């Protein structure tokens, strides 16, 4: 039993110094020989060899913690590995294995009715490009550096502000076409499917299109064996060009012969596709996948709208728009040096759009940054000495759990934990919900968050003080396996 | 090193508290020691246990050292003061963990033991002075659950006689006693009753020869460590005058020619008695030998065969400070231990002297200065906060560990404890040594004194920051 | 392995000052100090820790004689001139790994110390004058802060200090001296420590000798002895005949220090004389030479004159207690703050806080020139040492700059002690002493050192937490002494 | 045996990971640096003094290693040489921040440190740059060929570089289009004297058997260019000799029918068969370097060829003119006379054959220096003199700053010092006085007071045109920064293998 715990505090504390805006970042040589210096939990779960069983719980309720809002996945792992902690004190007090499970059940749901009660939401739409840039600062404020999110929040908002329309979104649509070269700074924005391209005879402001479809990529009897081969790609860029083609597609590389085939029926040769836009061109223009250049049809083909060249990015690209939504997809552009920041720049941006996702159905922002979690603190440790019995302790020792997540906001910005703990408390005692921790002064002091801007979504912890918890009390209620 | 021989230094500590942690309260386990030659004893004595076990850690060796500076004072309860460092110095670490310093904590400590000395003077319940129903009350508080309950009828009167014979009204009413001025003398043969009380002090010895003039009805006292010093003597002429050597009987009718009465071969703990009882005085050098020279003594000296014994009674003395209890029997196992804890009960009534105060124990004093301390944490901030709280509920095993030595749980009956505790802010309950109920402990009766309680707990927080001072052990290993 | 014999002397060293490093300063730590036989140490001071410690290596032995050096000379700075020199050490090997030779390291070293005490002798103080006493009011303040004095402590500090500078003595060539045993501590029963005042006497609580004196008995002539004055059967019959000869000759107040005379208070009106049992040492040498009397033990035989003077004995009550009124003597050692209390076991604690504020105001008063404490002074130094060391430019350059970051250890152990964080109080002194030298303005900030019972940036000129001159500067001396020695040494 | 895999093992370990790293190529840096020779393994021996040349070559075991050799990769890119300062600086930074963090100071406090000494650094640089572009550089050159002068001067050699900077300065003026290193190529000539050099406006190559024909070609003719052939030239029993013959012919009348001056391939021509394939009727070349095949394409513009007549238009298109002449004694190609002339090839003529070292260590960077002194003017000093008044400034705003930081700006500042230790430490004079009397005078007379290469004595850079460029400055101890924080915010790797 007290193994299985000492596995969960173990890993709790390979992803307790990686939180937070301050995380230090990790290094991945996996299995495959990857190198990856990267900060996000789900990164690391899904990379390390998580042998013992009763850490997959923790892993699978971050991993659930995940699929519906897609933060707080380091909060579910230190919040857990803190009840179990203090479970195997009050283990060792004397208190049975079942009261720490009511217990904690008990406080959790006193939690799950105070937490709607400190909130300050947003304002009034998702609309207002600046104000909902201000809303998605704190996500990636917490994923990459601080001073890189003043233009970030932008580049990864004005993007995501599209198509806010009808009570409905997608966060597939936006996509990153990983461009390197130039600084951050240069990234910008790009509104249809882009990738880059090679040759030149495109047809521009075409109607809705005819989109060649790709799932796989490319003396006198030699000269005749030429002349066979030059009709035969004829034939095949024919066997496209019929039904009226405006672009012919490749994931590989250029032909010499095809290419003056493609400019001499003036269609648009595309290539150097990925190995996952193969689904992806598909789903946007209603394509489906041809593996030859003999068997396309009329009705084996897709249907952009405007395909032509952009050089945004300082670089010739491919743009396709105007679907069925006209503006469905609406990729951004990321320009970086290395490849080992951008890694950590893109797995930032879609961590913002799940929460600009869960604030197209929840409004509610809580205040983030140890203002929520000291309150909920306080509150419960308040129930906590109300009901006697038994469970008295619990409670008091789940409360408690809540302040090991500002104290892990506190050692990772090098600052005294238990002085700026003791101040938070004091001062949460008077001047009231909206303080929380500075992160910026080496002098442990605190600061009030809402007029900071830091905050979290309600939903997020919500969902997330459930999931910890379940996954704490489907861990003590196990013993073994003969392992 | 540092707070690695600092932890090092809690833990020497701890574990020789782990060691007599259970053999406090009513129902003491029996803690069994063999030496290397095969000699195997059992006891619940804690300090007897604590006398033979050698420690090879300083710390400690010194932690002991200042419970055997205690055990002199006030008397037993040594138990309780190395149990209670213990905790205080284990939960200290969980903060010496938490990176903090050992000044912090000892300043937190210190913040706690004024406020226990307080919360215990808050709950302290006055006792009358010298009422004898209440002082036999205190003979059931103190001196029961031993081997005295066949012949505590008798102590609870030899506890009220001796505390009403070693006061001493210095700085003003009587207020000091003491426990090495009153006239022991343990003397097998004849029945327990004739142990007896009397003012003044037996001396075995006597005069080899006694056809002297002895026995003079008011005999003024001058002690001696020669008869030209004989003749210069009878300046002033006193009836006795006291020596340690032996007299030879033309010696003794060479003193009474001087008429005084000297005396062979008596202890020293005789000799400072009989000079208490009756003030005595020395000189003889011959320009000190002046009106200052004859201390005026007792009021009946007695020539007296108790027990066919060559007895000489120094009675009706000057100064009732030296008074005689005589201690008789078969064999001399019980009436010892009537000294000893009679003498921690003269402490006891010492205090009644002084704060006349029987405040409840069974853990019913620790339970009310645990919440007593534990609401006054809820208002103070800082660092300091934490430790100060942790000695809230670190001194809370005098419940915890007599709750778990008497059969019943420890969990339930602490926490339904605490709950009748906290919000029942004026009721003051304990823990029963026989149950293992809780019980109202002013219903029970069963009430410590202030004074020795404060003493153990004060002596408890003078261990833990001796042993928090301490930084390292270099001089040797 | 082993290499660098220079190494092995320099962590050697290091470790004496790695023992006594956290005993620096009032809020230091215990060191037990155990030999094998059983027996145990609890100190706290690095003076007897230095003296007590089975000390193992031979370099290491030729720093706890040099810092005994400094035992001979003030006392303290035993355990700072130590850790200064080991730091020095400590940094002279990191300069000698950089193939820096220790004789570039010594006479940089040698150099900057003969800068720093330069330096030095432009910045002390001599404000503590005779009309500056509120810096004496607040630095006696400082001996008695966190105590529950502290709201009387005002009125005490007032009367301290003038107990202190009235009792002073100008002594053979001319500077003040104070006895510290000559104002001496005197409980009263009663009322609480709100109302205990300095009496210009001593006057004790012990047998009343006489009202026949009366209230101003002009020309106290003080004819003390050791006799008790009882007969017996120019005298033999030991009470009037020696008196009487001596009487004759002007003996003004007889003082018996044993027992009465029985013809006490009859001759006690025609001389206004006295008969005090239990007078104790401390008091009768004390009014023996604040009078310049003479003690007789026998008095058969001159004696007309070596009865010295005192101006009036005053027989009143005072706080529940008719006192022997030692008073308006011919040498001030007569003084006592009558302590006003319930005993000397009420305000035990309170008459400790009293007494040393008496010894640490006399540290200024020796030797007038003062530097500042709370080793600002280093900070000070380091600031200072460091544009010294970059005007230099030969091989010792590199040298005075490990000189001057050296001396930052004393505010960096004593943040340490004091728990709290060592970086920034010394990065706050460091700071607050730049613009004491690249500001020409705030010349005076200068003075902000540590508070030794805190931990905090805190003025100390305006608080008066002082040090002797000679202290830091034959401690900075003996310190470079302790350096050079142990460098030569492989 | 040693495990270090916590936290402070981490780092400590990361650390010693970049110093024995920066150890491989400590040595290197300077004009004067000291070669590592490494192998392939199988005999390819390759002394080289460049840091990536080094590094590329080099192996790398390490995490941390790793994530700094590709800030190590990305400083080559932009212009080569630097390499080995920003991985040395910042290999310097984690050594003196290195007794802080055991000592229990935290990882992001010295990294938002070192941020913000960056920042002021990179502050106090741009406010002593000074221009000096309208004083003389491109009309009236000579001061810019003064600091052409900069890469051998007062030496034996510096007689024939007063030529060599005139030349060095037309091989950058006359083709200035942001210009690199391979458009300006160098050709050794063995024989002769140094100052018989030349830079030539075109290509130049040494002929050998498998590389070109005949002589005799024509040289003084107005449009001579190229033809680019991928295919050979080289020469049933009685069925496969005829259609070899055949092949011979009309391989032969290509040369008739399409006219090219000179086929280029990169297959092998017989001079074996010399007149034999004079007997093609014109010239032909064969094994081609791919700087042959740019400079000749992209400068001169000869095309791209495929079958058996294969005709185009440029085999004897525009041109200038043709050269084939005993450079030396030995008759060398020249497909000279470029239309889009980025390609003037230097053609060291000399006699010693190790000279060729010597001019590829000492004009390849005068090259980059008289084109960066084109390229960018707002220039400052070198030789240490810039990381000293950057450790001077960061040096008073370490003490003039309050809080924990001020121990770790000066291990900023001090960690800059190594940049002129490591040179003198290359040139073979004693650091200590040569920074110390460098400080001094730097701390009380003026800044540009730096380490002079030649007689190890403390000078003044800034007027003996001693220029570093400002940006280049910047971008290295940015990157030196970066891969600073980059390592000490590394705590953990995990490795999760195959098995
Ligand atoms: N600049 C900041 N100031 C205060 N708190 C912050 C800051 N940035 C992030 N946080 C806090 O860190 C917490 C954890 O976020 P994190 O777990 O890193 O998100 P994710 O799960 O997407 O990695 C958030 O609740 C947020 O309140």
């Amino acid at each position: 039993v007290y193994r299985n715990i000492q596995a969960c505090k173990e890993l709790a504390q390979t992803t307790r110094t990686a939180y937070g805006p301050n995380g230090m970042n990790k290094m991945v040589i996996n299995h495959l020989e990857k190198l990856f210096v990267t900060n996000d939990a789900a990164t690391i779960l899904r990379e390390l060899e998580v042998q013992h069983p009763a850490a997959k719980m923790i892993v699978m309720a971050s991993h659930m913690q995940e699929q519906e809002v897609g933060d707080g996945t380091n909060f579910v792992l230190v919040f857990a590995g803190a009840l179990l902690e203090l479970a195997e004190e009050l283990l060792r007090i004397g208190l049975s294995v079942s009261e720490v499970i009511e217990g904690y059940e008990i406080a959790c749901r006193k939690a799950h009715e105070i937490l709607p009660n400190l909130v300050c939401c947003s304002a009034k739409n998702l609309r207002d490009i600046d104000e909902v840039s201000s809303l998605l600062r704190t996500s990636i404020m917490s994923k990459q550096y601080g001073n890189e999110v003043f233009l970030a929040k932008l580049i990864a908002q004005a993007c995501v502000s599209i198509f806010p329309d009808s009570g409905h979104f997608n966060v597939d649509n936006i996509r990153v076409c990983k461009i390197l070269g130039s600084g951050i700074s240069s990234s910008s924005v790009l509104h249809g499917m882009v990738f880059k391209k090679e040759t030149e005879g495109d047809v521009t402001s075409v109607k809705d299109a005819k989109i060649a479809v790709y799932s796989c990529p490319f003396a006198e009897e030699l000269m005749n064996f030429s002349k066979g081969e030059e009709n035969l790609m004829d034939a095949q860029v024919k066997a496209i060009a019929d039904t009226g083609a405006n672009v012919v597609v490749t994931g590989g590389k250029v032909a010499d012969m095809a290419l003056h085939y493609a400019n001499k029926y003036n269609i648009m040769l595309v290539r150097l596709n990925s190995k996952w836009d193969l689904r992806r061109l598909c789903k946007t223009v209603g394509a489906t996948a041809l593996p030859r250049l003999t068997p396309p049809v009329l009705e084996e083909m897709g249907h952009c709208d405007s395909v032509y060249l952009s050089e945004v990015g300082d670089t010739q690209v491919v743009v396709f728009k105007h679907e069925k939504e006209d503006g469905a997809i609406s990729t951004i552009v990321l320009r970086g040096s290395t490849d080992n920041l951008m890694d950590d720049i893109e797995r930032a941006v879609d961590d913002g759009v799940n929460t600009f996702k869960v604030l197209t159905r929840d409004k509610r922002l809580v205040p983030g940054g140890g203002a929520t979690e000291i309150e909920l603190a306080k509150q419960i440790t308040s129930y906590g000495e109300t009901c006697p019995g038994l469970e008295q302790y619990a409670i008091k020792k789940f409360a408690e759990a809540f302040e090991a997540i500002p104290r892990a906001l506190a050692e990772n910005s090098g600052v005294k934990a238990n002085e700026v703990i003791s101040k938070l408390y004091a001062v949460h005692q008077e001047g009231n919900k909206n303080v929380g921790l500075d992160i910026e002064a080496e002098v442990p002091a605190v600061k009030d968050m809402l007029e900071a801007g830091i905050l979290d979504t309600y939903l997020g912890k919500y969902w997330a003080i459930k999931l910890a918890t379940n996954a704490a009390v489907t861990v003590l209620r196990v013993d073994q396996i003969i392992m | 090193s540092g707070r690695k021989v600092q932890s090092g230094n809690i833990n020497a500590a701890k574990t020789i508290a782990d060691i007599i942690r259970t053999c406090l309260g009513p129902k003491s386990m029996m803690k069994m020691l063999l030496d290397p030659m095969g000699g195997i004893v059992m006891t619940n004595d804690g300090n007897a246990i604590l006398r033979e076990i050698q420690v090879q850690h300083p710390a400690a060796k010194s932690m002991i050292e200042i419970s055997r500076t205690q055990d002199e004072e006030v008397g037993d309860g040594t138990t309780s003061v190395i149990i209670l460092a213990g905790e205080m110095l284990s939960v200290a670490e969980h903060f010496l963990e938490q990176q903090m310093h050992p000044t912090v904590v000892i300043s937190a400590y210190r913040k706690a033991l004024d406020d226990m000395i307080s919360t215990l003077k808050k709950i302290s319940i006055p006792v009358d002075i010298s009422d004898s129903d209440m002082m036999l009350n205190i003979i059931n508080s103190s001196i029961t659950t031993k081997a005295i309950s066949r012949w505590s009828s008798l102590a609870c009167n030899i506890a009220l006689d001796a505390v009403k014979m070693v006061q001493f009204e210095e700085n003003g009413r009587k207020e000091i006693d003491i426990k090495k001025y009153a006239r022991v003398e343990k003397i097998p043969g004849g029945i327990i009753e004739d142990s007896c009380v009397l003012r003044g002090v037996m001396i075995n010895k006597d005069v080899t020869h006694p056809r002297m003039r002895r026995y003079i009805k008011n005999p003024r006292i001058v002690l001696l460590d020669i008869q030209q010093l004989c003749e210069d003597i009878i300046q002033l002429k006193p009836d006795v005058v006291i020596t340690e050597k032996g007299i030879s009987d033309l010696a003794q009718h060479y003193l009474m020619r001087a008429n005084i009465t000297a005396i062979r071969r008596v202890r020293k703990t005789d000799n400072n008695r009989i000079a208490r009882a009756c003030g005595a005085r020395i000189v003889s050098r011959p320009e000190e030998l002046r009106e200052d020279d004859v201390g005026t003594g007792a009021g009946l000296l007695e020539i007296k065969k108790i027990g066919d014994e060559y007895f000489t009674f120094i009675t009706d003395c000057k100064d009732p400070k030296a008074c005689t209890i005589l201690l008789r029997g078969a064999s001399k196992e019980i009436l010892s231990e009537v000294e000893r804890n009679l003498q921690d009960a003269m402490q006891v009534c010492r205090n009644v002297l002084l704060d006349p105060q029987l405040v409840p124990g069974g853990g019913a004093s620790e339970m009310a200065v645990a919440h007593a301390l534990t609401e006054k944490s809820k208002a103070m901030t800082g660092v300091e906060q934490w430790p100060y709280r942790a000695v809230a509920q670190a001194l809370e095993v005098i419940p915890r560990t007599l709750i778990q030595n008497c059969g019943a749980s420890t969990i339930r009956l602490l926490t339904s404890l605490r709950a009748k505790h906290t919000q029942e802010n004026c009721e003051t309950w304990g823990v029963n040594g026989e149950t293992g109920t809780l019980v109202d402990m002013k219903e029970l009766g069963i009430w410590e004194p202030l004074a020795v309680k404060l003493q153990t707990y004060k002596t408890a927080v003078e261990t833990a920051v001796l042993l928090l001072r301490i930084d390292d052990i270099v001089s040797g290993h | 392995t082993g290499e660098t014999i220079r190494s092995q002397n320099v962590m050697a060293a290091a470790s004496i000052a790695n023992i006594v490093k956290s005993s620096l300063g009032p809020v230091g730590l215990d060191k037990m100090l155990v030999d094998d036989i059983g027996d145990v140490t609890i100190t706290n001071d690095g003076a007897t820790i230095l003296k007590l410690l089975e000390v193992e290596h031979p370099a290491a032995k030729v720093l706890c004689e040099l810092a005994d050096l400094q035992d001979k000379e003030v006392g303290d700075g035993t355990t700072s001139v130590v850790i200064i020199a080991a730091e020095l050490l400590k940094n002279a090997d990191e300069l000698v790994k950089q193939k820096i030779h220790p004789t570039s390291v010594i006479s940089g070293y040698r150099l900057a110390c003969k800068e720093a005490v330069r330096y030095i002798n432009e910045n002390l103080i001599v404000n503590t004058d005779e009309l500056g006493r509120d810096c004496l009011i607040n630095a006696a303040k400082t001996s008695m802060s966190s105590k529950i004095i502290g709201i009387n402590g005002d009125f005490f500090a007032n009367m301290v200090v003038d107990a202190v500078l009235a009792i002073k003595y100008t002594d053979i060539r001319g500077q003040p001296r104070y006895p510290v045993n000559s104002v001496n501590i005197l409980k009263a029963h009663g009322r609480s420590q709100m109302e205990s005042m300095l009496i210009s006497g001593y006057a004790l609580n012990c047998v009343v000798g006489s009202q026949g004196m009366p209230k101003r008995i002009v020309n106290a002539k003080i004819a003390c002895l050791d006799f008790s004055l009882q007969k017996t059967k120019r005298e033999s019959d030991i009470t009037k005949e020696r008196i009487q000869k001596i009487l004759a000759t002007g003996a003004n107040v007889i003082l018996t220090t044993g027992g009465i005379d029985d013809m006490c208070l009859k001759y006690f009106v025609e001389a206004g004389a006295m008969a005090v049992r239990r007078v104790l040492k401390r008091d009768l040498k004390r009014i023996a030479k604040a009078s310049g009397a003479t003690i007789l033990s026998t008095l058969a035989n001159f004696e007309a004159a070596m009865l010295g003077q005192a101006e009036e004995v005053v027989q009143e009550r005072i706080c529940d207690d008719e006192l022997i009124l030692i008073k308006n003597t011919k040498a001030r050692t007569s003084a006592s703050i009558i302590l006003r209390g319930a005993n000397d076991f009420m305000c035990d604690e309170m008459e400790r806080s009293l007494h040393d504020a008496l010894c640490v105001v006399k540290r200024v008063l020796e030797s007038k020139s003062v530097v500042p404490g709370g080793g600002a002074v280093e900070a000070a130094l380091s600031i200072y040492l460091e544009n010294y060391a970059t005007s230099m430019g030969s091989r010792e350059q590199l040298a005075i700059a490990e000189f001057a970051r050296s001396l930052l250890v004393i505010p960096n152990t004593l943040a340490v002690n004091a728990a709290q964080d060592s970086t920034d109080l010394v990065a706050k002194l460091r700071a607050f002493h730049n613009e004491a030298q690249v500001n020409p303005e705030r010349k005076n900030l200068k003075w902000i050192g540590l508070d030794l019972s805190n931990g905090k940036p805190r003025d100390n000129k305006q608080a008066g937490v002082f040090e002797p001159t000679i202290v830091k500067v034959k401690s900075l001396k003996f310190a470079t002494e302790a350096a050079i020695t142990i460098l030569r040494i492989d | 045996g040693t495990d270090s895999s916590q936290g402070i093992p981490q780092l400590v370990s990361n650390i010693s990971a970049c110093q024995v790293i920066a150890e491989a190529v400590r040595t290197t840096l300077g004009p004067r640096g000291m070669d590592k020779l490494i192998v392939d393994g199988r005999g390819k021996a390759t002394i080289s003094n460049d840091g990536a040349t080094i590094l590329k070559l080099l192996d790398v075991v390490h995490p941390a290693a790793k994530t700094l050799v590709d800030i190590a990769k990305s400083q080559d890119a932009e212009v080569g040489d630097g390499t080995t300062s920003v991985t040395l600086l910042a290999a310097e930074f984690l050594k003196q921040v290195k007794p802080y963090v055991e000592e229990g100071l935290h990882p992001q406090i010295i990294i938002r440190a070192f941020r913000t000494a960056t920042q002021l650094a990179v502050n106090k640089i741009k406010e002593i740059a000074v221009t000096v572009k309208k004083a003389d550089k491109v009309e009236q050159r000579k001061l810019l060929e003064k600091c052409a002068m900069t890469a051998l001067s007062s030496k034996l050699i510096s007689q024939q570089k007063a030529f060599f900077a005139k030349m060095v300065v037309d091989a950058v003026m006359m083709l200035d289009d942001l210009l690199q290193l391979k458009m300006i190529g160098i050709k050794k000539v063995q024989g002769g004297a140094l100052e018989d050099s030349q830079l030539v406006a075109g290509v130049a190559f040494k002929k050998t058997f498998s590389y070109a024909g005949f002589e005799m070609q024509p040289k003084k003719y107005h449009n001579p260019k190229i033809a680019l052939l991928n295919v050979e030239l080289e020469l049933d029993y009685q069925a496969i000799v005829d259609a070899e013959w055949n092949i011979l012919y009309d391989k032969l009348e290509k040369i008739h029918h399409s006219g090219a001056k000179v086929v280029l391939s990169k297959l092998p021509i017989g001079d074996v068969a010399t007149q034999y394939f004079a007997d093609r009727d014109m010239f032909c070349a064969g094994r081609v370097p791919e700087e042959d095949l740019k400079r000749t394409m992209m400068a001169c513009g000869g095309s791209i060829q495929t079958s058996v007549n294969a005709l185009s238009a440029d085999v004897l298109g525009r041109c200038q003119v043709f050269e084939e002449t005993q450079i030396g004694g030995e008759r060398y190609n020249f497909f000279t006379g470029c239309p889009k002339a980025k390609t003037c090839t230097f053609i060291l003529r000399g006699g010693a054959e190790q000279f060729m070292e010597e001019t590829e260590r000492s004009l390849h960077d005068a090259i980059m220096i008289v084109r960066r002194a084109i390229k960018n003017d707002s220039v400052v000093a070198g030789g240490g003199a810039i990381e000293m008044e950057l450790s001077k400034y960061l040096r008073d705003y370490s003490r003039t700053i309050p809080g924990k930081q001020q121990l770790l700006i000066g291990a900023y500042a001090k960690a800059l010092e190594i940049i002129p230790r490591q040179l003198c430490d290359n040139a073979g004079f004693d650091a200590t006085n040569i920074l110390n009397k460098l400080r001094a005078r730097h701390a009380q007379g003026g800044t540009w007071y730096g380490v002079d290469i030649n007689n190890e004595d403390i000078a003044d850079n800034f007027e003996a045109f001693v220029w570093e460029p400002a940006m280049v400055r910047i971008n290295a101890l940015t990157a030196a920064s970066e891969a600073a924080c980059l390592i000490v915010s590394v705590d953990e790797t995990i490795k999760n293998p195959r098995s």
